[PDB]
C-alpha cells in the first residue's frame, strides 16, 4: 500500500483529473488537475444542465472572506463555472439520503491562469499556497509561512500562507467565555490556570499561524483582559495602578498567578480600507495591553518553536535516528 | 553590560513577528557604539532555542533595510562569526546559524563580497567551520536552487571557495567537500583540474 | 486611410491653448511658425490642440463633414 | 470518460408549526455541531 | 483613526489605540510629401504675382508637378 498522497508511478497519477484526496472526520479534501479539454467539457455539461445566462454562478459562490481581495480566489466566471461544474460533479456522485452535501458548508477554489492561489482551511488552518512563479516580487515573510520544498529538485517552490480559520477563532473565544461563565466562585490561580491551558492548547496548535491573523490577536488582548478583570473583580478594584503586570505574570511558586502573556504584542494594524484588499505590510503598530510601566513581558509563541521549524528539524531528526538505525544494525549492537 | 544585553533579548522576546521586534529595536535609537553588540543578541538569542526560526532572518532583514549601520553591523558580525567562534558552538547551534545567514545570503541582504573572507583548505577549516558551510550552502540551495545560486556565485568572484586559478590540491579538496554535501556545482573545477593534471 | 502623427511645436500648442477664412490662417502659419505651403493650404478643420493636415478632391471633399466628425469622436476618446 | 468508473453520477414554503418549521432545521443544523 | 488606521473606538478593544508607525517598512511618402509642398509654393507665388485667372495657375501648377514626377524616375 502506498503512503499518504504517494503514488506507484508518474503514469497512474496524471490518468485521472482527481490528483489528490483525503477525508478528515466528516470534511473532505478533493484536489483535481483538469487540462484545458475536460474542464471546459465538465464547465459546459454543467452549464447545459444548469443555464445561467446572467452570470449569477458568483453571487452565492462560498469565498474565504478572511484573506484580502486579491488573496482569495477572484470571482473570474470561468473558474467560477468550473468550480461550480467540480461541485456539481461531486454533488452528483453521492445520493443525499446518504449525506446532505451542500454547496452552504462546500469552499471550492480554483487555481488557474487568472487565480494564482490555491485556497483551503484545514483542522482550523486556512492556507493559501501560492507558488514562487506566480509572485512577482519573491518576498521573505513572516513566520506564519510555510517554504514548501519540491520533493523532486530540493528547491522551495511554493508559499503556503497561514491563518486560523474564523471558527476556531469563535471557538476559542467561547472558551475563555466559557473560563469566565464557570468562575462564579473560584480561586484566582485557577482562573490563571484555565487561562495557560486555554492558551497553550491554543499557541501550540496554531502555532505560526497566528501571526497573520488579525482576530485571533484582537481576542486574544481582549479575552486577556477579561482574564485579568476576572481576577480584579474578585478583588472589587480594577485599577492598573494598583493592579502591576507583576501580579498576574509573577509564576505560581513566588505567589503570584503564573498567568502566561500572550497579548503585551503589539498587535499589527493597517489601513482597513486597503486591508480588505490587498496584502498590506505591516506599516503601523497598535499597542496591545499598555501598562504605565515599561515592563517588556516575555510572550509565548517567541518560546514555542513553529511548525515548519518543527517539520523540517522532524525530517532531519528522523533521517538521523533510521541512519544511526541502520548502522547499528550493521554494527549489531543494541542503539 | 547585562541590563542592555537583557533589554536588548527582552525586546526580542516580548515580540510576535520579527517586524514588530525591529519596531522595538528601532525605537531604541541606538547608536553605532553598541549596534555590534545588539547583532551579536540577536545571534546568541537565535542559537538559544532548539531549531532554526524565521523569526530573527526577519528581524535582521528589516533591520539592513532600515538603515546602513546594520548592514554593516551585519557584515562585521557575519565576518567575525565564521573568523572567530564556529569553534565555540555546537552543531545545533551551527545549523541555527548557518540557515541564519543563509536566509540573509539568500535573499541578497548580505552581499556576496560578505562571503568573500570565506578560503577552505586544509589548515584554514575548522571542523566546525566545514559543518558551518554545510548549512550556509544547504540554506542557499533549498532558497535559490541550483541554477540561481550558479548564477550568484557567477556575479563576483569567491577565490576561497572555488579556486579557479588555485592549486592542484586545493580544487580537488573543494571538490570533495562540495560533493561531501551534494551541490552538484563541480564541474568548473572539474574542467579547471582537468586542465591542470595535463 | 494611412495617416501619420507629428508633435505640435510647444509655442505653437501654446498659442492654440489660447483659441487663437483659408488665407489668413495660411498666411499667419507660413510666416510666423515655419509651415510648409502644402500643409498649410490643406487643412480640414481646428479642433482645439490638435489639427488636421492633408497630404481625388471630389472624394476627398464628398466626406468632408464625416471625416471631421470621425476626427472629432478620435480625439474626444482615444486609443 | 473519467466518471464512468463510479456507481452514481449524471450519467448513471411556510408551515404554522415552529418546532416543525424549515428555520427551525436550519438553526438547529447550525448550531449543534 | 488617524489616516485611516486606527481603531474605531479605544473603548471595545481594551487596549490603549496608540497606534505608533512601524520602523521596519517610406520614400515615395516623402516625395509625394516634398511635391505638395512645391505644388502649395507655386500656388501661393501665384496667389502674390498676377494670377487672378485659374487657367494660368492651373497650367503653372500642372507644368510643375509633372517636373517633379520627371525628377522622381
Amino acid at each position: 500500500p502506498n503512503e499518504f498522497m504517494q503514488f506507484k508511478s508518474k503514469e497512474v497519477e496524471k490518468a485521472h483529473p482527481i490528483r489528490l484526496y483525503t477525508r478528515y472526520l466528516d470534511r473532505i479534501y478533493m484536489l483535481f488537475h483538469f487540462e484545458e479539454d475536460e474542464g471546459e467539457e465538465l464547465t459546459d455539461e454543467y452549464l447545459a444542465e444548469n443555464p445561467d445566462p446572467n452570470f449569477e454562478n458568483s453571487i452565492g459562490y462560498n469565498n474565504r472572506k478572511c484573506w484580502p481581495k486579491d488573496s482569495r480566489m477572484r470571482l473570474i466566471r470561468q473558474d467560477v463555472n468550473l468550480g461550480r461544474a467540480v461541485f456539481w460533479e461531486i454533488q452528483s456522485r453521492v445520493p443525499t439520503s446518504l449525506t446532505s452535501i451542500k454547496w452552504e458548508n462546500a469552499f471550492v477554489s480554483v487555481y488557474s491562469k487568472n487565480n494564482p492561489n490555491l485556497l483551503f482551511s484545514m483542522c482550523g488552518f486556512e492556507v493559501r499556497i501560492l507558488p514562487r512563479q506566480r509572485m512577482e516580487e519573491v518576498v521573505s515573510n513572516d513566520e506564519g509561512v510555510w517554504d514548501l520544498v519540491d520533493e523532486r529538485t530540493k528547491q522551495r517552490t511554493a508559499k503556503a500562507y497561514l491563518k486560523v480559520s474564523e471558527e476556531e477563532i469563535k471557538k476559542f473565544d467561547s472558551r475563555i467565555r466559557g473560563i469566565l461563565m464557570a468562575s462564579g466562585s473560584t480561586t484566582f490561580t485557577k482562573v490563571a490556570a484555565k487561562w495557560n491551558t486555554s492558551l497553550i492548547s491554543l499557541f501550540t496548535y496554531f502555532r505560526e499561524a497566528i501571526v497573520a491573523t488579525e482576530p485571533l490577536l484582537d481576542i486574544l488582548v481582549k479575552g486577556e483582559t477579561r482574564i485579568q478583570n476576572r481576577v480584579k473583580l474578585g478583588l472589587n478594584s480594577k485599577m492598573p495602578t494598583r493592579f502591576p503586570p507583576a501580579v498576574f505574570y509573577t509564576p505560581k511558586e513566588l505567589g503570584g498567578l503564573g498567568m502566561i502573556s500572550a497579548s503585551h504584542i503589539l498587535i499589527p494594524a493597517s489601513d482597513l480600507s486597503w486591508s480588505k484588499q490587498t496584502d498590506t505590510g505591516i506599516t503601523h503598530f497598535r499597542a496591545g495591553m499598555t501598562h504605565e510601566d515599561e515592563k517588556l513581558i516575555p510572550t509565548i509563541f517567541r518560546y514555542i518553536t513553529t511548525w515548519e521549524n518543527e517539520f523540517l528539524d522532524s525530517q532531519r531528526v528522523w533521517a538521523e535516528y533510521a541512519t544511526k538505525r541502520q548502522e547499528a544494525i550493521q554494527q549489531n549492537r543494541r542503539l | 553590560d547585562v541590563e542592555f544585553k537583557k533589554k536588548i533579548y527582552l525586546v526580542l522576546k516580548s515580540s510576535l513577528s520579527g517586524d514588530e521586534a525591529a519596531h522595538k529595536l528601532l525605537k531604541l535609537k541606538i547608536a553605532n557604539n553598541l549596534k555590534k553588540s545588539v547583532v551579536d543578541i540577536i545571534i546568541k538569542s537565535s542559537l538559544q532555542e532548539s531549531t532554526f526560526s524565521k523569526f530573527y532572518s526577519i528581524l535582521s532583514e528589516r533591520m539592513i533595510t532600515f538603515h546602513r549601520s546594520w548592514q554593516t553591523a551585519y557584515n562585521e558580525t557575519f565576518e567575525q562569526n565564521y573568523t572567530q567562534d564556529i569553534e565555540d558552538y555546537e552543531t545545533d547551534q551551527l545549523r541555527i546559524l548557518g540557515k541564519f545567514w543563509g536566509h540573509l545570503i539568500s535573499y541578497e541582504f548580505l552581499p556576496m563580497d560578505c562571503l568573500k573572507i570565506i578560503k577552505l583548505t586544509e589548515e584554514e577549516s575548522c571542523p566546525q567551520g566545514r559543518i558551518f558551510i554545510k548549512f550556509l550552502f544547504q540554506e542557499l540551495v533549498n532558497e535559490l536552487g541550483l541554477d540561481e545560486l550558479q548564477l550568484r556565485l557567477n556575479s563576483s568572484k569567491l577565490d576561497g571557495m572555488f579556486p579557479l586559478e588555485g592549486d592542484a590540491e586545493h580544487i580537488r579538496y573543494s571538490i570533495n567537500f562540495f560533493t561531501a554535501i551534494g551541490l552538484g556545482l563541480t564541474e568548473d573545477m572539474r574542467s579547471r583540474l582537468t586542465i591542470i593534471q595535463e | 486611410i494611412s495617416v501619420a502623427a507629428e508633435p505640435m511645436d510647444s509655442k505653437m500648442i501654446q498659442d492654440l491653448s489660447r483659441n487663437t477664412n483659408p488665407r489668413k490662417l495660411s498666411k499667419i502659419l507660413r510666416t510666423e511658425y515655419g509651415w510648409d505651403s502644402l500643409a498649410s493650404r490643406n487643412v480640414w478643420s481646428f479642433y482645439n490642440g490638435n489639427v488636421l493636415i492633408n497630404d481625388s478632391p471630389e472624394l476627398l471633399s464628398k466626406y468632408k463633414e464625416q471625416i471631421i466628425q470621425g476626427f472629432y469622436w478620435a480625439v474626444k476618446e482615444g486609443p | 470518460s473519467w466518471r464512468k468508473g463510479t456507481a452514481f453520477g449524471r450519467h448513471k414554503g411556510y408551515i404554522n408549526d415552529m418546532t416543525k418549521s424549515e428555520y427551525h432545521q436550519e438553526f438547529l443544523h447550525k448550531h449543534v455541531r | 483613526s488617524y489616516n485611516g488606521i486606527g481603531l474605531k473606538s479605544a473603548k471595545g478593544s481594551s487596549t490603549s489605540g496608540h497606534v505608533q508607525r512601524s520602523l521596519a517598512s517610406i520614400e515615395t511618402h516623402m516625395e509625394k510629401r516634398e511635391i505638395e509642398v512645391q505644388v502649395s509654393e507655386l500656388r501661393d507665388r501665384l496667389e502674390e504675382e498676377e494670377t487672378l485667372s485659374e487657367e494660368q495657375i492651373d497650367k503653372k501648377c500642372e507644368a510643375l508637378r509633372a517636373k517633379l514626377t520627371n525628377e522622381w524616375q
